[PDB]
């Protein structure tokens, strides 16, 4: 139930959302014994693609369209490759690992009726990454959370940035 | 080591930082002089990459298959291909030469049919990592050199220790679906098209609650399942939206064939649940009836409610049921064998084989609203239990089960009658 | 559906089989098996006030009702013609009326001397529980 004029809405929420399932897709390395470790990745066409959660009445090009012209214009951007890497060492004692995830912008679209929000259309941009370590003696048992996101989170804080689809 | 899973198709990450034995996967060591540093860097000049697959059966599960199956447990992009790349880098100390050795990767995947108790089907994938570095002191190269026989072929885990386990819609069962939320009630029509064959039916509900979900007569029996992340990302009010996930995670419900059973469920307005209806065998016209449940029967909630209408006037009963894990519930509606008096009575023993559990025993009134559970005995302890109690002839009782030690697949339920 | 469906029932008390209910000099009785439609009762949820009203098949503009005196009556239709039945076991009944008459319900209650009702009038009576065997009623086919 959000204070806002019955209508659409185009809105941002963070930069920094990662997906559900989605960790460890790109793999991860383990390394030991106070040596480095550098992943990194870089964005042709694979990284570059965005998902679509559409609607009825919010089509995908009405999505893609509606937010390009309010925020960072995506298709054009991410055709000229961008790169991203993290340089973490390993403690002395025992060996660690660390996976890669792609971090993405949550853009959404709103129907707004009553100042409440009666329906919602959803675009993940890929943004860059986001690597999580953890330290392990063999047998060492590792929780589930740390390897499984379970529903779609943003690792920043969230936002909320909105503008009025015109008329 | 029972392992209850409600069967079907699974795919496990069994884990990160496998390698081959024997160096089949090293890049290779090399040697840092004291007071350098040196790295071993895999840039992706070239993307193309190797996965490893091996199979029980190539005509189920070919690695076209059971590749899919990893898009529909973990949206997995690429699987002969990475942009994702790595290097290891490392100093030697000033006193001692230092010397580093590398090695290719892998994340381990199982695909499993698991079918009833047993795994009648599995795939191993073996996904392209990013990487295990070893560090070591410089050995001294006159150190003696032992004849050595090499390793049987096969695999090293370096990553720590994982197991984790997804769910999927079986590719060949189809999906049906309903558009419209479901709210206090709905009956839903099994289609034409489905062909008496198994199937799944996707939907989800208005305002979150329990509900009762049987099919026309109790029969045939049902299985429902959360599909995992639902229910984030987009939503229309009053509908359903496709939200795009097959990865699921079974909640309650019987694969046995031919018992009769109706589903006591909590769900949440923000989820998308899909239901398993299994081979019909009927020509008959079935339906699935969707009840919103305000009443006692939420007592039963995340429950399978088995029926047994088939008392003899006294002996020993039984009924075997696929166990729930530890914690979770099995239900079970009797009503007794004889004419009801209401002075009347015969004496009941419920005991069970295998599995410890809490016994709570209500007997059912109905009224058009709904059941209402009167409260007749609690915290009844069920394993190999000497215990009895004298019930009504003719009246309607449920036993609820929660499962407290879990020590096989199977619940063996007794119902033994004495006069 | 599954519950009391709409249709043709005999109705007992628990306290005989071999005895049904049915109307003589204008009160109901529980009588001996004629397998007339005398005996025979139709049955019909009324989904407006989820509740059921019940007619004689044999007179079937007559519904059981209830008088100012004690009596379960047959009438032409009416609010008391209304029923809210509560089932106990297979085939028996708690018949309350749906309209409560203080604060509290009642029900077809029928006495008995010893388990024995031959000549007793069937009436409406205070309700509380669903143990009073008396209160109890079962409804066949």
């Amino acid at each position: 139930t959000i204070d806002l004029a019955d209508g659409n809405y185009v809105v941002s929420r963070g930069d920094g959302w990662i997906l559900s399932r989605q960790n460890q897709i790109l793999g991860g390395s383990v390394i030991s014994n106070g040596s480095t470790g550098i992943v990194g990745d870089l964005r042709v066409n694979d990284n570059a693609i965005p998902y679509y959660y559409p609607t009825p009445s919010f089509n995908e090009e009405y999505i893609k369209n509606n937010i390009q012209t309010v925020f960072a214009n995506f298709t054009e951007a991410n055709q000229i490759p961008i790169g991203f890497e993290f340089s973490k060492t390993a403690p002395s004692n025992k060996n660690l690992y660390m996976y890669l995830q792609y971090t993405y912008i949550r853009y959404e679209i709103i129907k707004v009726l009553q100042h409440e929000i009666i329906e919602r259309a959803v675009l993940y941009v890929p943004s860059l990454g986001y690597v999580k370590s953890i330290e392990f003696n063999p047998g060492e048992k590792i929780n589930k959370d740390f390897y499984f996101l379970t529903n779609d989170k943003c690792i920043l804080n969230e936002q909320f940035l909105y503008k009025k689809i015109l008329e | 080591r029972v392992l209850p899973y409600s069967n079907g198709l699974y795919v496990i990450n069994k884990g990160d930082g496998y390698i081959r034995t024997n160096d089949k996967d090293l890049i290779g060591t090399l040697l840092i002089e004291a007071g350098s540093s040196g790295s071993i860097i895999q840039p992706r000049l070239r993307n193309t990459t190797r996965p490893l697959f091996t199979t029980s059966n190539d005509a189920k599960f070919s690695q076209q298959y059971t590749e899919e199956r990893l898009k529909d447990a973990f949206n997995v992009q690429l699987f002969n291909t990475s942009t994702s790349l790595f290097k290891f880098v490392e100093e030697a100390p000033s006193n001692k030469n230092i010397c580093i050795k590398a090695y290719n990767t892998y994340e381990k995947y199982e695909l499993i049919d698991y079918q009833n108790g047993s795994i009648v089907n599995k795939a191993e994938y073996y996904l392209p990592s990013l990487g295990y570095c070893e560090v070591t002191n410089a050995p001294s190269p006159e150190s003696e050199v032992v004849k050595t026989q090499v390793a049987e072929d096969g695999f090293i885990q370096n990553g720590p220790e994982e197991e984790i386990v997804v769910g999927v819609i079986d590719p060949s069962e189809n999906i049906q679906e309903i558009n419209t939320a479901i709210s206090d009630n709905y009956t839903y029509n099994i289609p034409g098209i489905v062909n008496n064959n198994p199937f799944y039916i996707l939907f989800t509900v208005n305002t979150t609650g329990i509900y009762k979900i049987n099919a026309q007569n109790n029969l045939p029996s049902l299985k429902i399942y959360e599909a995992i992340g639902s229910g984030n990302r987009n939503f229309q009010s009053g509908n359903l939206c496709d939200d795009d996930i097959k990865a699921i995670n079974y909640i309650t419900g019987f694969d046995s064939p031919n018992a009769k059973s109706y589903l006591v469920v909590l769900l949440n307005k923000d989820k998308n649940y899909y239901i398993r209806v299994p081979q019909t065998s009927s020509n008959i016209e079935n339906q699935i009836k969707f009840k919103r449940e305000e009443g006692d029967l939420r007592n039963l909630m995340n429950s399978s409610v088995n029926i047994i209408d088939n008392l003899n006037s006294t002996g020993a009963h039984y009924y075997t049921r696929q166990s729930p894990d530890v914690h979770d519930y099995i239900s079970y509606e009797f009503t007794i064998p004889g004419n009801f008096n209401n002075k009347d009575t015969s004496n009941i023993r419920l005991y069970t084989s295998y599995n410890q559990g809490i016994g709570t025993l209500f007997r059912v009134t109905e009224t058009i609203d709904g059941y209402n559970l009167i409260n007749i005995q609690q915290n009844l302890n069920l394993l190999n239990s000497t215990k009895s109690i004298r019930l009504l002839n003719g009246a309607i009782y449920i036993l609820k089960v929660e499962v407290t030690e879990l020590n096989n697949y199977n619940i063996k339920l007794h119902i033994d009658i004495t006069n | 559906r599954t519950f009391l469906p709409n249709g043709n029932y005999n109705i007992k008390s628990i306290f005989s089989g071999s005895l049904y209910l049915s109307p003589v000099s204008g009160s109901l009785t529980f009588s001996n098996e004629s397998s007339a439609n005398n005996q025979k009762w139709n049955v019909e949820y009324m989904a407006e006030n989820r509740c059921f009203k019940i007619s004689n098949v044999a007179e079937p503009n007559k519904y059981l009702s209830y008088d100012n005196f004690g009596f379960i009556s047959l009438d032409s239709l009416s609010n008391r013609c209304y029923w809210f039945p509560i089932k106990i076991a297979v085939n028996t009944y708690i018949m309350l009326s749906l309209n409560k008459v203080n604060e509290l319900d009642y029900a077809w209650d029928i006495y008995d001397t010893n388990e024995n009702i031959l000549s007793q009038p069937l009436l409406l009576l205070p309700n509380f529980d669903i143990y009073n065997s008396n209160q109890m009623f079962k409804l066949e086919k």
